[PDB]
């Protein structure tokens, strides 16, 4: 006997989305488009998002 | 530890002059970085000890 791990059910999957709108300035930073040159540090391990150009695309394989 | 903490600990009591124009600074530099934090809608810890405060009396 052996119960389904969980990951085996799901069809399905989760995603995030900021915000910096006026509710920002309504009451409270999380989502300022910081560049690639000021990122390297307590900022491991959180969201942030950073604006670019995107260069050396790869194909989609089966993980 | 006695005898290799012992000069640490008399230094311990000896260097807090050495930093009667820094316990000033070091806690300026932050107490407003406290405070920007809270109302954003910055500064590493550098604590320079000069050579003058800690040559004009030991050695």
């Amino acid at each position: 006997t052996e119960l389904f791990p969980p990951n085996l059910t799901r069809r399905y999957f989760l995603y995030f989305k900021p915000l910096s709108q006026n509710c920002a300035r309504r009451y409270r930073i999380s989502s300022k488009p910081l560049s690639v040159r000021q990122i390297k540090g307590d900022f491991l391990g959180q969201l942030i998002t950073v604006r670019g150009i995107i260069t050396r695309v790869s194909d989609v394989k089966p993980a | 530890p006695d005898a290799v903490f012992g000069d640490r600990v008399r230094r311990f009591q000896e260097f807090l002059d050495t930093f009667t124009s820094y316990r000033d600074s070091v806690r300026s530099i932050q107490v407003y970085n406290s405070n920007n934090a809270a109302n954003y809608n910055i500064l590493p810890h550098r604590i320079i000890i000069s050579l003058d405060d800690l040559r004009e009396f030991d050695r």
